[PDB]
C-alpha cells in the first residue's frame, strides 16, 4: 500500500470529541477517523 | 517510554483476551525489521539511514564543528 | 560504604544477565568457570589482531589509493559519498587546527617583541605560568 | 530600555499594522 | 565460579586512583603558588600606592601653602 | 546655598522595596492552592473545573507580582 | 472591466510549472499532513521531529547573524577605544593583537555581573593607563 | 525619522507557506470560548457576537508565533515594546467599545448605575458608576500592562540565569578533575533542574497570558451582550 | 501538541531517521563548544588587554 | 457557490474584510495611525546620541 | 498522492503499517502476551 | 544658615515603597478566588454565578493596585 | 550652630509611604468578596442583598484609599 | 551646585529587602501543605491528586521566590 | 563632582533584613504542624502518611529560609 | 575621590532587625498550641500522640528563633 | 580618606526594633487563648487539662519574648 496521507483528523480522539456521533463506529468499538 | 518530552505513542489493544487468546502468532509472516518485536525497543531492528554512520560519530561531528567556530579565528586571525 | 557496594554489584549483576546475546553469555560462563577475565582476553585478541593486520591495512590503503586516482570512486558518485567526504573535511580541518595549535604549545599566537601587548607578559600574575 | 522609548515608536508599530491589514487576509483566505 | 586467577580490574581501579591523588597534589601546590603570587602583587600595589603618596606629600611641602 | 546631589546606590534600594511586593503574591498564591485542595475534598467530581479557576487567579495574582518586578528592573537598570 | 475582482480568471495554464510544485508539495505534506500533526493554533505541532528539526535550525541562523552582526559592533567599538580611539589606531595593530583583545571581550562578556570586578577596575597603585591615557 | 526594519518571522512565513498549502483540520485552540458563548440553549443574540473569533485567532497565531520561538535563544520579540502593546489593545478594546456606543442603546448602560433605589443616588451609586467607568479603561490598561511585563520578566530572568550558567560551567568545570569535584556536581545538577523548569514555566506562562488577553475582550463583550429567549 | 512521532530509544538510535540524526549533531556542537570555551577562555597564554581600564561598558551607560 | 474568501482576489477580500466585517477597527488603527505620525515621529540629535 | 511515491515510508510509517495491518491481531496479541509476562516477572 | 538640598536619586526610594502596596492588592486576589474554589465545591449548580461576582471583585481590586503603580510612575519618571 | 536645611526629594518618601496603605484597602476588598462568595452558596436566596451590603463594604474601603491618595499627591505636589 | 556621590555600601540593604521577599513565599507554601493534610484527612482516597496540585502551588510559589532571589543575589554583585 | 564613598557598617544592616525572612518560614512551620494535629484528630488512621507530608512541607519551607540564609551569613562577613 | 567611612553604630541596627524574626516564631507557636487544644478537645484519647507533634513542630521553630538569634549576636558583639 | 564615626543615639533605634518582636508574641498568647475557649466552648470538661497545656505555650512564647527583651536592654544600656 502507499504512503498517502488520509482525511485530516487535527490530532483529535473521535471516540471522546464533540461530534463523535458524526464519525461511523466500526466492529471493534472505534469510531472512524473520517466520515 | 520517553525521550525528555517526547513520549513513544502506545496502541490501545481492541480485542478483548477470549479473541486474544485465540490469535495464532506466526512471526514468520512478519517483516524482517519487526521480528521479536518489543514495545519498549521497536527500532532495535531498523535500518540505519547511512551505512556506517553512527549517532556518535554525528555527535562527534558537532563537536568538531563547535571547535572550528571557535578555533578557526586562533590560526588564520583577520584584521579589522 | 558496604551497602552501596552490594546496590552496586547487585544492580551490575542483574544487567549481566539480562543481555540476550549467546557469545557475550558463553564467554562469560567459560570465564567464570575457568576463574579468567573476559575483558582482559577480549583486548589481546583485538591486540593481536590488528598486529596481524598491519600489512593488510597497508595494502587496503594502497588499493584504496588505485581506486581513486583511477578515478573509479568518482563514476559512482552518490549522496552519501558526498556526507561521508564532508565528515572527512571536517575532521581534516579540525586536527589541523589542533596539530597547529600543540606545534605553538599555545592556544595563542606568541606576542612578537615590538607588539604593545607585551605590557600583559610584564604584568603577568604569577610568572611561573 | 528601548521597550519603554519612543523615539521611533511610529515605525515600530508600523510593524503591527502591516500585520492587522495586510497579513491577516492571506492567513484568513 | 572459581576464585579469581587475575586481579586485572582492581589494578586499573588503584591506577585511576593514583593518578587521581597525583592531580590533586600538583592543583594543591598550584592553587597555593597563585595565592602567593596574588598576595605579593597586592603589596607590591600598595608599596606603590604609599610611594606615590609620599611623593605627593613632599611635593605638597615643596608647594607651600 | 543651592546644592545639587545625585546619589547613584539608591537605585538598589528602591529595587529590594518593590521585590517586598512578591511577598503578597507569593503567600496569595499560596492560598488558592490552599482553597482548592481544601475544595476538592470537599467535591472531587468537580476538580477538573476547580483546578481550572484556580490557574485563572494564579495569573492574575502573578500578573500583579509582574508590575513589581517591572519597577525593579527599572531602576536596577537606570 | 480592466481587471477581473474574481479568483477564477487565471493568468496561467494549469500544468505552468506543474513538476517542482508538486515536488514543493511532496515536501510540505509528508511530515506535517499526518494524523499525530495536530497543531495548536497552527502553531506548535504534534510532530515531534519537527521541533527537531526547527529549533537547531533557528537557533544556528540567529546565532550566526547575532555573531556576526550584532556584537560585532561591541567588540569594534571596544578595540576602537581601548587603542587609540580611532579606526585607523586599531589597524595599526596586528591580527594576533586583535584577536587578544577581542578574545578579552568575550571574557568580559562571561563574566557579566558574576565575576572580579579588577577586570574594568583599576586597583590603586596599578601601573596600566588609565582613562585618561590618549587624552 | 522613518525608520526601516523587519520582524523575526521570515523563516516562519516560509514554514507556514510550507506547510499549510493544503488544508488541515484545527481542533486545539488556546482560547475556545470565544466560539461557545452560549452554553444554554434556545438563547440567542442579535448582536454580532462571533465577530471577534478571526481576530482572535490571528492575534493567537501572532502572539505565539512571537513569543513561544522567543525562548529559543537570540530570537528577539520584535514587537515587545509598552506602547506598542497599548495601541494594540487600544485598537481591539475601543473598536467593541465604539461599536456598543454606536448603537445608540443609552439603557445598555443601566447597569452603570450598581445598587438598588435604597442606595442613595449621588453619595452612593453616582461614586460607584463613575469607579465602574473608570474600572473599564483600567481593565484595558492592566491587559496591555500584563502582557508586557511577563515577557519582560521571564526573559530578564532567562537572561540572568544563562549568563551564570555560562560562568560557573566555563570557569568551574575543572572542579570536576579536582577533590571538591561533588561541590561542583551538585551546583551543575541544581542549575540544570533550575534551566529545566524555568523553560517549563515560561512555556506554560506564555499560553496562559494569551489566553487572559484574549479573555479581558471576550469579557468586555460580554458585559453588554442581551440574550433573548426563543419561543 | 506533541502527540507523536519517531522516538528513539536511546542514544545509538538517533541514526535510524535523518531528523534526528541532524538533532544529534546540534546536541553535539551544543555541548560540546563548552569545552572548547573551557580550553579557550582559560588558556595559560591568555593575557587580559593592557588598557582594559582605559575604558568600559559601566562608564559610558552610566 | 460564491463565497468571498474563495472566489474575490486578495485585495477585494481585503477591502470587503475591513469594510464590512471589521470597519470599527480598521477606523480606529488608522486613526491612531495618524496620532502616532503626528506626536511620535521625531528624534532630536540628543536622543540619537544617547539611545 | 503519487508525487509522494518517490518517499517509501519511515522507520514510524513502517510500524503504524505492521501494528495496524492486516497482522494487527497478532502483533497485539504477542505484545499484550509479552507485557503480561513482564509484568508477572515483575511481581 | 539657610541651605537648600536635592538629592536626586531619591524618587527610586518612593517608587519601591509604593510598589509595596502590590502585595496587598495581590493577597487579597487570591482570598477571593480561594473562597470561589471553596464555594463553588459547596453549590456547583450556581458556579457561573460566583465566578462573576469573583470577577468584579478583581476589578474592584486591580484598580487599587493601579492608583500606587500610578504613583510610582509619576515618581519613577520625574 | 544653627543650620537650616532644605531637602526637595524628602516628600517622594512621604508619597510612597501613604500608598502603602492601599495594601490594607485592598486586602479588606478581598475579604469582603470572598466571604461574599461563600455567603451567596450558603444561602443563594438573598443574593441581591448580600451584593449590596458587599458594596457598600467596599465603598468605605475605598473611601479611605481616597483620604491615603489625597495626602499622596498633597505631599507630591506640596 | 551640581555633585555626584557613588554610595558601595547601599546594594548590601536592597538585597536585604529582597530576601523579605522569601517570607510570604515560605508562608505560602506552608499554607499549602497545611490545607494538604486537612483535605486528606478529610479525604483520604485522594492522597496522589491533592499531592500533585500541592507540588504545582509550591512550584509556582517557589518559582516567585526565585524572581525575587535573582535580584537579591544580582544587586549583591552589582 | 565625583566622590565615591564606602561605608563598613552597612553589611549590617542587609544581614538583619535577610533574618527577617526567617519569620515567614517560622511561621509557615507552625501552619503545618498548626493543621497536621487537626488532620490526626480528623482521622487517626494516616497519622503516618500526615506525618511524611508535613516533613516534605517543614523541609521545602525551610529550604526557604536557608537560601535568604545564605545571603545574611555572606553580607555579615563580607 | 575614594573616601573610606566606618559607622560604629549601626551594628546595633542589624541586631534589632534580626530580632523581628523572632515575631513570626513566637506567633508560630501560638499557632500550634492553639490547633493542639481544638485537635485535643475533638480527639481527647490522642492527647499524648498531638503533643509529641507540638513539641516537634516547637522545636523546628526554634531552630529559626536561635539562627535569628545568633545572628542577632554576632552583630552585636562585633 | 580613613574616617571613622561613632553614632551615639543608634543604640536607641536597635532597641525599638527588638521591641517589635513584642508584637509576634502578644498575637500569639492571644491566638492561643482565642483557640482555648473554643476548646472549652466544645468539650467544657477537660478545662482542667486544656488550661495546662495553655499555660505551656505561653510559658514558650513568653520565653521567645525574654530573647528580644534582652537585646532591648543590651542595647539600650551599652
Ligand atoms: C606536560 C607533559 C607531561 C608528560 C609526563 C609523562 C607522560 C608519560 C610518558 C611515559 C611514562 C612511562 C609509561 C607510563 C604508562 C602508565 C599508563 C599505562 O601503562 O597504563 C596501562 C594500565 C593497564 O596496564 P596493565 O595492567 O598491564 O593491563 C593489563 C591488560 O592489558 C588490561 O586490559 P583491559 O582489557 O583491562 O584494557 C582496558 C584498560 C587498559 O586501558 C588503557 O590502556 C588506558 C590508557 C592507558 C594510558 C593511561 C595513561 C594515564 C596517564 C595520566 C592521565 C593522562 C590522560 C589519559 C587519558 C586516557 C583516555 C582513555 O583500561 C584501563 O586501564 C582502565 C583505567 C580506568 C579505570 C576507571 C575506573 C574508575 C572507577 C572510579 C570509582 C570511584 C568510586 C568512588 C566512591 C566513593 C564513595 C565514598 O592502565 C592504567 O594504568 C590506566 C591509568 C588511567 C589513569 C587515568 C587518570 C585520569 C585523570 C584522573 C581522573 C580525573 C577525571 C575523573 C574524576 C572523577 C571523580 C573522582
Ligand atoms: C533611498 C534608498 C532606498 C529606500 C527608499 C525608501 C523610500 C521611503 C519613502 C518614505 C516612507 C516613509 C514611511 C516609512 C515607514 C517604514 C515602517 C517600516 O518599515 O515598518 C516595518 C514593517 C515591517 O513589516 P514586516 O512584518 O517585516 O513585513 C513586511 C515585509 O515586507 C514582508 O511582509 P509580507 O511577506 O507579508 O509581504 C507580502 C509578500 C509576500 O511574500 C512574498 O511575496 C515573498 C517575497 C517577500 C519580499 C519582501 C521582503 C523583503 C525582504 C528584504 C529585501 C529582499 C532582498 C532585496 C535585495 C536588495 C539589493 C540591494 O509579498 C511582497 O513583499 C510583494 C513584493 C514582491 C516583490 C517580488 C519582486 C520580484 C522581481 C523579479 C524580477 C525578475 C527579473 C528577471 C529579468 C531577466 C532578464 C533576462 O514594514 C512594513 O510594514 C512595510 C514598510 C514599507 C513602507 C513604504 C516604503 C515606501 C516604498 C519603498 C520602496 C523602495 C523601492 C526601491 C528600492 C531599490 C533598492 C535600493
Ligand atoms: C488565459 C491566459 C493563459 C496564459 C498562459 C501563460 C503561460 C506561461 C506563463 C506566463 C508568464 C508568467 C505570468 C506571471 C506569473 C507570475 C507568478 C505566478 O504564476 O503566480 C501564481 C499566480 C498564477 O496565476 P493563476 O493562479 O492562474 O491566477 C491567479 C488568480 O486568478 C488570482 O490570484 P490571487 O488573487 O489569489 O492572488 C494574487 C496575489 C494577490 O494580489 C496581488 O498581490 C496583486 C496586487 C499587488 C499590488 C502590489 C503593489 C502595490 C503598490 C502600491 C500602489 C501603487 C499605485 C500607483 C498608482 C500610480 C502612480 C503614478 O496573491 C499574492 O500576493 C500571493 C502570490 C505572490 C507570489 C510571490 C511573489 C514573489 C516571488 C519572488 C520570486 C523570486 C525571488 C527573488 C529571486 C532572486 C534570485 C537571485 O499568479 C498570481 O497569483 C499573481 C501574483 C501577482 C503579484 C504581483 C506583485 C507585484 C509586486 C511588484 C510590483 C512592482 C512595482 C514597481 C513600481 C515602480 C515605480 C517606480
Ligand atoms: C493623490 C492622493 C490624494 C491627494 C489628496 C486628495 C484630496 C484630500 C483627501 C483627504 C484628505 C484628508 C485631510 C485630513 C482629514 C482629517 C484627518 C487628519 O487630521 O489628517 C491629518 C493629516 C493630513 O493633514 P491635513 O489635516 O490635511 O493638513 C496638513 C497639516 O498642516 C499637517 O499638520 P499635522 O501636524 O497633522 O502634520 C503631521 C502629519 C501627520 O501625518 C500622518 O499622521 C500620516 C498618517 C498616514 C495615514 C494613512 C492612512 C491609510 C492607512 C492604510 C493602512 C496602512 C497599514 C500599515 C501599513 C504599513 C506598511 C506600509 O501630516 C502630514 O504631513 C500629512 C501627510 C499625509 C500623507 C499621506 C500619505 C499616505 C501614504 C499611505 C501609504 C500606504 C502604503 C501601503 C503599501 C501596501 C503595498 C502592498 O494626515 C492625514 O490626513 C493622513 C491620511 C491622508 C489620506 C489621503 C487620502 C488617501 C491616501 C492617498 C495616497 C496614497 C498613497 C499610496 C502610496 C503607496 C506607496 C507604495
Ligand atoms: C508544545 C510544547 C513544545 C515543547 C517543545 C520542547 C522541545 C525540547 C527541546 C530539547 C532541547 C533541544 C536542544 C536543541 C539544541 C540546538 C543547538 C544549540 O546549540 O542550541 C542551544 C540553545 C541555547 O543553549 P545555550 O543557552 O546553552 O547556548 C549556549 C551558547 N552560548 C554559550 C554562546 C551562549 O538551545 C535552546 O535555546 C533550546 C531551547 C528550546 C526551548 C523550547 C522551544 C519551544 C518553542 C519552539 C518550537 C518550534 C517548533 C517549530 C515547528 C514548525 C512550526 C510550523
Ligand atoms: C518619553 C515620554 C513618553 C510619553 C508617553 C505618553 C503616552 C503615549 C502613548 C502613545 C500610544 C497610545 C496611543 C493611543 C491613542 C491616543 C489617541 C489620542 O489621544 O489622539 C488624539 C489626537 C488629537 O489630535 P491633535 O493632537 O492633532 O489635536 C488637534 C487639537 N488642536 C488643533 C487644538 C491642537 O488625535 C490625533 O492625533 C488624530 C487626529 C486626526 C484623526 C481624527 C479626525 C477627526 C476629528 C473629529 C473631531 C474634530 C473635527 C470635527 C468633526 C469631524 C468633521 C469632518
Ligand atoms: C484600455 C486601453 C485603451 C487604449 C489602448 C491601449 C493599447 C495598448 C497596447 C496593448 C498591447 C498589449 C495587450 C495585451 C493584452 C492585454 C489584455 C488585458 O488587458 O488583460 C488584463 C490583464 C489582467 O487580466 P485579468 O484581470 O486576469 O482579467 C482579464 C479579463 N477580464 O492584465 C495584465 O496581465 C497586464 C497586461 C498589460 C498589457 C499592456 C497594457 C498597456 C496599456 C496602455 C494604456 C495607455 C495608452 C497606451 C497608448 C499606446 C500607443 C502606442
Ligand atoms: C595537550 C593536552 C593534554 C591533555 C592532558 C590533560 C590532563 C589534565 C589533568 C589535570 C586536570 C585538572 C587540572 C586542575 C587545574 C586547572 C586550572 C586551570 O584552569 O588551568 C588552565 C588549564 O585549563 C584548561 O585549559 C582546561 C580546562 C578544562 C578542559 C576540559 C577538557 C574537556 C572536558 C569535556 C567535558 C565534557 C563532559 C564530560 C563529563 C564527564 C564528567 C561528568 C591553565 O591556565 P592557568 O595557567 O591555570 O591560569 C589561567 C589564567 N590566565
Amino acid at each position: 500500500v502507499g504512503n498517502g496521507p488520509t482525511f485530516s483528523t487535527g490530532g483529535e480522539c473521535m471516540n471522546t470529541c464533540d461530534i463523535q456521533n458524526a464519525f461511523p463506529m466500526n466492529d471493534r468499538g472505534v469510531r472512524s477517523s473520517s466520515p | 517510554y520517553n525521550m525528555l518530552v517526547f513520549r513513544d505513542p502506545k496502541r490501545r489493544p481492541q480485542l478483548s483476551e477470549e479473541e486474544r487468546a485465540k490469535v495464532v502468532v506466526n512471526q514468520a509472516e512478519w517483516p524482517e525489521e519487526f521480528k521479536d518485536f518489543d514495545p519498549d525497543d521497536p527500532y532495535k531492528n531498523s535500518p540505519e539511514i547511512i551505512k556506517g554512520m553512527s549517532s556518535w560519530n554525528l555527535f562527534l561531528w558537532g563537536v568538531e564543528c563547535a571547535f572550528i567556530y571557535q578555533f578557526y579565528e586562533l590560526v588564520f586571525p583577520k584584521s579589522i | 560504604l558496604c551497602n552501596a557496594a552490594s546496590k552496586v554489584q547487585a544492580r551490575s549483576a542483574k544487567k549481566l544477565a539480562a543481555l540476550t546475546d549467546a557469545g557475550i553469555q558463553k564467554t562469560i560462563s567459560e570465564h567464570n568457570a575457568n576463574g579468567t577475565d573476559a575483558a582482559v582476553s577480549s583486548t589481546k585478541r583485538y591486540l593481536a589482531e590488528q598486529r596481524q593486520l598491519f600489512h593488510y591495512r597497508v595494502v587496503r590503503f594502497f588499493d584504496e589509493c588505485h581506486y581513486i586516482i583511477s578515478g573509479e570512486y568518482f563514476a559512482q558518485y552518490t549522496k552519501v559519498n558526498l556526507i561521508w567526504d564532508l565528515r572527512f573535511l571536517t575532521k581534516l580541518v579540525v586536527l589541523f587546527l589542533i596539530g597547529t595549535v600543540l606545534g605553538r604549545q599555545s592556544i595563542f599566537p606568541p606576542i612578537d617583541p615590538d607588539s604593545p601587548l607585551v605590557e600583559a607578559l610584564v604584568t603577568k600574575v604569577n610568572p611561573n605560568y | 530600555l528601548e521597550p519603554m522609548s519612543t523615539w521611533y515608536l511610529a515605525s515600530w508599530a508600523m510593524v503591527w499594522y502591516y500585520a492587522f491589514f495586510f497579513w491577516m487576509p492571506m492567513v484568513w483566505t | 565460579k572459581a576464585a579469581p586467577k587475575t586481579l586485572h580490574q582492581v589494578r586499573n581501579v588503584a591506577y585511576f586512583f593514583a593518578a587521581w591523588l597525583g592531580v590533586q597534589k600538583g592543583y594543591i601546590e598550584k592553587s597555593a603558588n597563585d595565592r602567593l603570587w596574588v598576595e605579593h602583587q597586592r603589596k607590591v600595589r600598595q608599596q606603590n600606592v604609599e610611594r606615590q603618596q609620599a611623593l605627593d606629600s613632599i611635593k605638597l611641602m615643596q608647594q607651600g601653602v | 546655598s543651592t546644592v545639587a546631589i545625585s546619589v547613584q546606590g539608591l537605585h538598589y534600594v528602591g529595587t529590594g522595596l518593590a521585590a517586598i511586593a512578591l511577598a503578597g503574591v507569593g503567600l496569595g498564591i499560596g492560598t488558592i492552592f490552599g482553597n482548592l485542595l481544601v475544595a476538592c475534598a470537599r467535591q472531587p467530581n468537580l476538580t477538573k473545573m476547580l483546578f481550572n479557576y484556580a490557574i485563572l487567579g494564579f495569573a492574575l495574582t502573578e500578573a500583579i507580582g509582574l508590575f513589581a518586578l517591572m519597577l525593579a528592573f527599572l531602576m536596577l537598570f537606570s | 472591466v480592466l481587471f477581473s475582482t474574481y479568483r477564477s480568471s487565471r493568468l496561467v495554464s494549469k500544468e505552468f510549472l506543474h513538476g517542482p510544485v508538486m515536488r514543493f508539495r511532496a515536501l510540505g505534506e509528508y511530515y506535517f499532513q499526518r494524523a499525530w500533526n495536530g497543531t495548536l493554533n497552527w502553531a506548535l505541532p504534534g510532530e515531534y521531529r519537527l521541533y527537531a528539526v526547527m529549533i537547531p535550525f533557528i537557533y544556528f541562523y540567529h546565532r550566526w547573524h547575532n555573531d556576526h552582526t550584532l556584537d560585532r559592533d561591541h567588540v569594534e567599538k571596544a578595540m576602537i577605544m581601548r587603542w587609540g580611539g580611532t579606526l585607523e589606531d586599531v589597524r595599526k595593530l596586528s591580527a594576533k593583537d586583535q584577536l587578544r583583545v577581542r578574545c578579552f571581550t568575550d571574557i568580559e562578556k562571561l563574566y557579566s555581573a558574576y565575576g572580579p570586578k579588577d577586570t574594568y577596575l583599576q586597583p590603586p597603585g596599578d601601573t596600566l593607563p588609565g582613562k585618561d591615557f590618549y587624552r | 525619522m522613518f525608520l526601516f526594519f523587519f520582524c523575526d518571522l521570515f523563516w516562519l512565513r516560509l514554514l507556514l507557506c510550507m506547510y499549510y498549502c493544503v488544508w488541515s483540520r484545527l481542533c486545539f485552540i488556546v482560547y475556545f470560548n470565544c466560539l461557545m458563548l452560549i452554553f444554554d440553549f434556545l438563547l440567542f443574540c442579535l448582536f454580532d457576537l462571533y465577530l471577534f473569533v478571526g481576530l482572535c485567532l490571528f492575534l493567537l497565531l501572532w502572539f505565539m508565533l512571537f513569543n513561544l520561538y522567543s525562548l529559543i535563544l537570540y530570537y528577539c520579540i520584535t514587537y515587545l515594546n509598552l506602547y506598542l502593546l497599548f495601541c494594540i489593545v487600544f485598537l481591539l478594546y475601543i473598536a467593541f467599545l465604539f461599536l456598543f456606543c454606536f448603537l445608540c442603546d443609552f439603557f445598555l448602560f443601566n447597569n452603570l448605575l450598581v445598587g438598588d433605589s435604597f442606595m442613595d443616588v449621588f453619595f452612593i451609586r453616582f461614586l460607584l458608576c463613575f469607579l465602574e467607568c473608570f474600572s473599564l479603561l483600567c481593565r484595558c490598561l492592566s491587559t496591555f500592562l500584563r502582557l508586557f511585563c511577563n515577557l519582560l520578566s521571564s526573559h530578564f530572568l532567562l537572561l540572568m540565569f544563562f549568563d551564570f550558567f555560562y560562568f560557573i560551567f566555563v570557569f568551574f568545570f575543572y572542579g570536576v578533575f579536582c577533590y571538591w569535584f561533588i561541590l561542583f556536581i551538585f551546583v551543575f545538577c541544581f542549575c540544570l533542574l533550575f534551566y529545566v523548569f524555568l523553560y517549563l514555566l515560561d512555556l506554560f506562562a506564555a499560553i496562559l497570558q494569551l489566553f487572559i488577553f484574549c479573555n479581558m475582550i471576550l469579557q468586555l463583550i460580554m458585559d453588554f451582550l442581551l440574550f433573548l429567549l426563543f419561543v | 501538541m506533541l502527540l507523536g512521532g519517531f522516538v528513539p530509544r536511546r542514544f545509538s538510535q538517533f541514526n535510524r531517521d535523518p531528523c534526528w540524526m541532524f538533532f544529534i549533531f546540534s546536541v553535539g556542537f551544543w555541548l560540546g563548544e563548552y569545552p572548547a570555551m573551557m580550553i579557550k577562555y582559560n588558556a595559560r597564554d591568555l593575557v587580559y588587554d593592557p588598557h582594559r581600564y582605559v575604558w568600559s561598558h559601566h562608564d559610558d551607560h552610566h | 457557490v460564491y463565497t468571498r474568501w474563495k472566489c474575490d482576489r486578495l485585495p477585494v477580500f481585503q477591502l470587503k474584510l475591513f469594510t464590512q466585517e471589521y470597519p470599527m477597527h480598521a477606523a480606529v488603527g488608522i486613526f491612531t495611525i495618524i496620532f502616532l505620525w503626528k506626536h511620535m515621529s521625531h528624534c532630536s540629535e540628543e536622543t540619537e546620541r544617547k539611545y | 498522492y503519487d508525487h509522494l511515491a518517490s518517499w517509501g515510508k519511515d522507520a514510524f510509517l513502517r510500524r503504524l503499517e505492521f501494528e495496524n495491518g492486516p497482522l494487527r491481531d497478532q502483533v497485539e496479541a504477542h505484545t499484550q502476551r509479552l507485557l503480561a509476562e513482564r509484568a508477572a516477572i515483575a511481581k
